[PDB]
């Protein structure tokens, strides 16, 4: 009755679409960009990277153990941390440049300390609570961290005390892709029920609940105005959904494509969202035209990750064939 | 140009890079192995007299061969998520119980799926599958006790112990579907212990000349 | 008579250096290739590289002109150099089939010792061999252009440059082909056939591989060698006809190709880094 | 918990539409990915 009743109340609502008032919108044109830098570092798979606040600094982590920060201007190695796990699914760096945080099928995703008075690289904390293989653990500040895991449950832990304070729970499938708000009060999870659930960081219990998917979802990133989200699935449908308006605004679909998704990410305006598939090439779409603006090649088996600077100068992205490519 | 932190900074990445290199190269001379089965089907037992909370990896170091094989069983999950990082492994040991028909959640229909499940993956078109049988005294034991017509409706035949045991053999490796890639080796488990290894071993020197053999073109 | 000639020869060349470049380009563009046996493979390509570079337009301005019309010095030179790439091209198969025996016949050592160092080592045997070979008549001992008749050289070029690489190889490849077939041979009619079938499909893949590694190389320089090896110990008989001197000779020169299109061109991982160079 | 969910301040979604269109046009001066930037005043050349 009651999900009757916010069907009801989400199709009521809907009268017109952004496709609509973007029909008077130009198109952005062919946005053609070149790997300015490749990073040949690793030599096994990479499963995540992350950018840091000063879009200096990006960390990625491999399937051989090892997790590498290199310097994006000069291609410098500055840090290349060894690991006891050598499966590792998901790496977090700190917004003050701090703390990284690695972690794979282990329940546990360790986190480093960077800076120390000796100068080498030392665990820092080893948060142990899980049972299902952790999805991916984002840092908030300097005392706290989140955790999505292969549980279907979102962990909140404090680093100092190293315990579990907040724990969210009802999905039915394991979560896969955790993103955080810019203003770091909100985030959103998904998992395999082809849905994504709000989740609340300061009281903890769940705000609204968004389907329209067929398959599972495996990236979900929020927009840069923080009022709405874009989630990816293996249906190859990405989807925009809006907090505010509580419905699905426009679909992202070709039919060119079959394959599914791996990461999704947006633009520092958001005009142009950028999407990685199974056929070795990165799709930059027009959030607003919901057309093809460009396509990106260069990469052999399939891509991993995919990563958009905090100031919006360059974009890094990573596939399994081990090689990071720069686009500018 | 003439900057000496840059020059430090370049250093410092050539001496990275020589590091990992070298452990990639120390690392690299080691054939990994994926354990598979059901819960209660003895793979703890397999380790522990092979030696004698996510994935365990335990050491094996036989006739100079260093062998990292994996328990995933410990944790219950979705496998379509995770099975692709175990892409390259050079074999995958899977491990059934004989003695399975008393108990139903049925085990021996549920392990034929995983199995089928497992080897028809798109992930493992070149993986190797070595497949162990455990408690053949218990089975004996049962067979003796009780009929076969229970487990198989669709079979009828002699209750010997060599020719259920040969039926069961048979039936395990038609699961799969291509013959011509992969061969499924399987062997009896017993209470020794270095017959276990030596079978490993063969195995896996068997599966290394193999594609040595196909990479030269001759096979 | 001489357009045709010198066109054949100058396709013949610029077919050869386009493989040789081709091959070179896919092992050194691409990621995948970087193996000890991709290494020994475009060593071989760039030692066929080099013939066709430097030795065959030599040869073939001698063929075309009649007459070597360049100096007793580069006459020197251009012997010294064919002489030095033939047995490097040669002993390069013999180290390419030494390595696949220790890769078959030697698991462990395999998955062990399989360091890149092991190609540079025996292509640097390889190259001291040709060195030891070729520099004895520039440093111990006027219109043709003809290599010494020397009974003690001509004896010692043909055993330590090709009997002794020819028996080598015919030993090893003996070996593999004794591995190969003892590891093969090593409702349920049905099954049955069916393994036997498979059994049969790959012995007589294995024994076509061979044919073709051992021909290419028989066929190619068996005869110029034996040639070789023959006139200078006839002094009395020594009418062998023109053409068929030349087309011996030229036999070996174009077998440089052949090496590449056959170790290279032909496994699948190869032509599949072509098809995504392309 | 729907209960407690179902109970929100719900927007008209063109008027949603309307507010992302003017955040995107509003900070489309500052994207270097939609603008190509001179090399002049890149650092990644
Ligand atoms: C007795 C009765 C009578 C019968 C007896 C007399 C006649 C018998 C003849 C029988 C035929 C023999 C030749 C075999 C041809 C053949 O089988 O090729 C088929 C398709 O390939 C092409 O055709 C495509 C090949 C194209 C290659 C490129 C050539 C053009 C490049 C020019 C170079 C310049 C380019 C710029 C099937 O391919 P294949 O089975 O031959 O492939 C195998 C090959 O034979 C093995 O040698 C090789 O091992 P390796 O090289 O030693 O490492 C294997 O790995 C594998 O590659
Ligand atoms: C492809 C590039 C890199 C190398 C070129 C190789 C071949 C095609 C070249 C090298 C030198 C050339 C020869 C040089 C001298 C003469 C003499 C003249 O009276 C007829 C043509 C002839 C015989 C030329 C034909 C083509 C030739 C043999
Ligand atoms: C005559 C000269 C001057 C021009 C041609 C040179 C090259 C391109 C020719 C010479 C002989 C040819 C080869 C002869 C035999 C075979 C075996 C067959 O199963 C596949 C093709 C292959 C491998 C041919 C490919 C092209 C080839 C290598
Ligand atoms: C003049 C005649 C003899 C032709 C000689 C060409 C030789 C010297 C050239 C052709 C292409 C060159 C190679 C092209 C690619 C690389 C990969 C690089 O990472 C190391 C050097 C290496 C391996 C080069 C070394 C020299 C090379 C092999
Ligand atoms: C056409 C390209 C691809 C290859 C070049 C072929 C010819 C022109 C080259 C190859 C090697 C060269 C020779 C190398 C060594 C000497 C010795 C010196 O004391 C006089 C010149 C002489 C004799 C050179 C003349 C030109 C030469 C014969
Ligand atoms: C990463 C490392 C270990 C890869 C090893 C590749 C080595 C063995 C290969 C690549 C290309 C080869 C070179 C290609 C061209 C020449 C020029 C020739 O006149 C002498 C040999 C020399 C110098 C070769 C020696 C070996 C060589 C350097
Ligand atoms: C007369 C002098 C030069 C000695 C010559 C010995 C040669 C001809 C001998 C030595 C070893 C022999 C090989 C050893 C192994 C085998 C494998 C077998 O399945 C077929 C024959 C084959 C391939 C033999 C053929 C002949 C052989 C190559
Ligand atoms: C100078 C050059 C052009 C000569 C090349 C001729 C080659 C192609 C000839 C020489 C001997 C031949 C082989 C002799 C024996 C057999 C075994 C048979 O079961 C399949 C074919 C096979 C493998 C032949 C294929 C072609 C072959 C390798
Ligand atoms: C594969 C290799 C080893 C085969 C070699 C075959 C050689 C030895 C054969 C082929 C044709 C033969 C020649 C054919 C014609 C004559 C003309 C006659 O008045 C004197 C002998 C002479 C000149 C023969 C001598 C030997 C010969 C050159
Ligand atoms: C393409 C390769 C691999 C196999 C076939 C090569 C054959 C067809 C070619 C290569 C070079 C050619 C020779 C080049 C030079 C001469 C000398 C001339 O006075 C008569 C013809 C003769 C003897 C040619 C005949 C055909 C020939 C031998
Ligand atoms: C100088 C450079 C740019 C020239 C490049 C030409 C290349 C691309 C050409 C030359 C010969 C060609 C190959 C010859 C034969 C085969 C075997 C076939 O079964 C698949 C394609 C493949 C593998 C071709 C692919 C493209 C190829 C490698
Ligand atoms: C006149 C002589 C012509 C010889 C032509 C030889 C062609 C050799 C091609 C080598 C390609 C090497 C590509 C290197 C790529 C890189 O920059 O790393
Ligand atoms: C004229 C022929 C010169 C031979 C050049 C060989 C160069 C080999 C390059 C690889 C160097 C690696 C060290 C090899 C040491 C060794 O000789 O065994
Ligand atoms: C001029 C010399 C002619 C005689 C040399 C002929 C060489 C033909 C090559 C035959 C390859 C035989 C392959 C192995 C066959 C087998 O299985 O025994």
């Amino acid at each position: 009755q009651l999900k009757n009743q916010i069907r009801d109340a989400r199709k009521a609502c809907a009268d017109a679409t952004l496709s609509q008032i973007t029909n008077n919108i130009d198109p952005v044109g062919r946005i053609q960009m070149r790997t300015r830098r490749t990073l040949r570092g690793h030599l096994a798979k990479i499963y995540a990277m992350h950018w840091g606040t000063d879009s200096r600094l990006l960390v990625s982590a491999s399937q051989d153990g090892k997790l590498i920060i290199w310097d994006s201007y000069t291609t410098n190695k500055v840090h290349a941390i060894p690991l006891r796990s050598s499966w590792v699914m998901t790496c977090a760096y700190a917004p003050s440049g701090n703390y990284v945080a690695c972690g794979g099928l282990d329940n546990i995703c360790s986190i480093y300390n960077l800076k120390t008075r000796e100068g080498n690289v030392r665990v820092s904390r080893e948060l142990a609570g899980h049972t299902g293989y952790l999805s991916c653990c984002r840092f908030l500040d300097d005392n706290q961290i989140v955790t999505s895991s292969g549980d279907t449950t979102c962990a909140l832990w404090d680093i100092e005390t190293g315990q579990q304070t907040t724990t969210f729970t009802g999905h039915t499938g394991d979560v896969m892709s955790l993103s955080l708000a810019p203003d770091t009060r909100l985030f959103v999870s998904g998992a395999c029920d082809a849905s994504a659930k709000l989740w609340d960081v300061r009281e903890g219990m769940c705000r609204q609940t968004f389907t329209g998917h067929e398959s599972d979802i495996n990236a979900i990133c929020f927009f840069p105005n923080g009022n709405a989200f874009a989630t990816g699935s293996d249906d190859a449908t990405c989807r925009l959904f809006d907090l505010r308006a509580d419905q699905e605004l426009m679909t992202y679909s070709h039919d060119n494509i079959i394959c599914g998704i791996t990461s999704v990410s947006f633009s520092k305006s958001g005009r142009l969202l950028l999407a990685g598939y199974d056929d070795f090439n990165c799709n930059v779409w027009d959030a607003l035209k919901a057309d093809r603006a460009g396509v990106l090649a260069g990469h052999d088996n399939r891509v991993s990750c995919l990563g958009v600077t905090d100031d919006g100068m360059a974009v890094a992205t990573g596939s399994w064939d081990s090689f990071l490519k720069i686009w500018n | 140009t003439l900057s000496a932190e840059d020059k430090a900074a370049v250093e410092r990445s050539k001496m990275i890079d020589r590091n990992l290199r070298e452990d990639g190269e120390k690392a690299a001379r080691e054939v990994k192995l994926l354990l598979l089965g059901a819960g209660e089907s003895g793979k703890n037992t397999i380790v522990k007299q092979m030696k004698i909370t996510g994935i365990v990896e335990t050491h094996f170091t036989f006739k100079d061969l260093h062998f990292k094989m994996f328990d995933v069983g410990a944790q219950r999950s979705e496998r379509k998520k995770w099975i692709h990082c175990f892409e390259g492994v050079t074999a995958i040991i899977f491990c059934v119980a004989l003695s399975d028909y008393d108990l139903v959640l049925n085990r021996m229909h549920a392990s034929m799926k995983l199995f089928d499940s497992i080897c028809n993956n798109k992930w493992f078109t070149d993986t190797s599958i070595i497949l162990f049988l455990n408690k053949k005294d218990l089975f004996e034991e049962k067979i003796k006790k009780s009929p076969l017509t229970i487990c198989y409706p669709e079979y009828a035949g002699s209750n010997t112990y060599e020719e259920a045991a040969a039926y069961i053999q048979c039936q395990f490796e038609d699961l799969n579907k291509r013959k011509d890639t992969k061969e499924i080796y399987t062997h009896f488990t017993c209470s020794t212990d270095t017959k276990n290894v030596q079978f490993v071993f063969d195995a896996v020197t068997d599966v290394i000349i193999k594609n040595n053999l196909k990479d030269c073109g001759l096979f | 008579y001489q357009v045709i000639t010198s066109l054949l020869l100058g396709t013949l060349i610029f077919c050869a250096v386009l493989g040789n470049a081709c091959v070179v380009a896919a092992i050194a563009l691409e990621r995948s290739l970087q193996n000890v046996a991709n290494y020994l493979i475009g060593s071989l390509a760039v030692t066929d590289l080099m013939v066709s570079v430097l030795v065959l337009p030599m040869a073939a301005l001698y063929q075309v002109l009649n007459k070597w019309t360049l100096g007793q010095v580069t006459c020197d030179l251009f012997i010294a150099l064919d002489v030095l790439c033939c047995t490097s091209s040669i002993w390069h198969l013999c180290a390419i089939a030494l390595d696949r025996y220790w890769a078959i016949t030697d698991p462990i050592d395999y998955v062990n010792k399989r360091t890149p160092r092991r190609a540079a080592a025996l292509i640097s045997l390889t190259w001291l061999i040709g060195f030891l070979i070729s520099i004895p008549p520039m440093l111990g001992w006027p219109d043709a252009c003809t290599i010494s008749k020397d009974h003690g050289y001509t004896i010692y070029s043909t055993f330590g440059a090709f009997y002794i690489p020819l028996l080598l190889m015919l030993v090893l490849y003996g070996r593999i082909f004794r591995a190969a077939r003892f590891r093969i041979r090593k409702k349920n009619e049905r099954n049955a056939e069916a393994k036997r079938k498979m059994a049969l499909a790959r012995e007589r893949k294995t024994v076509k591989t061979l044919g073709i590694i051992m021909g290419t190389f028989i066929l190619c320089w068996l005869p110029f060698f034996i040639v070789a090896l023959v006139l200078p110990f006839c002094e009395s008989s020594c009418h062998m006809p023109t053409l068929l001197g030349a087309i011996i000779n030229w036999l070996g020169y174009s077998n440089s190709l052949l090496n590449p299109v056959i170790y290279a061109y032909f496994n699948k991982d190869f032509q599949n880094a072509f098809k995504k160079i392309i | 918990q729907l209960k407690m969910e179902a109970n929100i301040d719900r927007i008209k979604v063109s008027k949603a539409a309307a507010d992302l269109m003017a955040y995107c046009e509003a900070h489309a001066k500052e994207d270097p990915l939609l603008t190509p930037v001179p090399a002049s005043e890149n650092p990644f050349r």
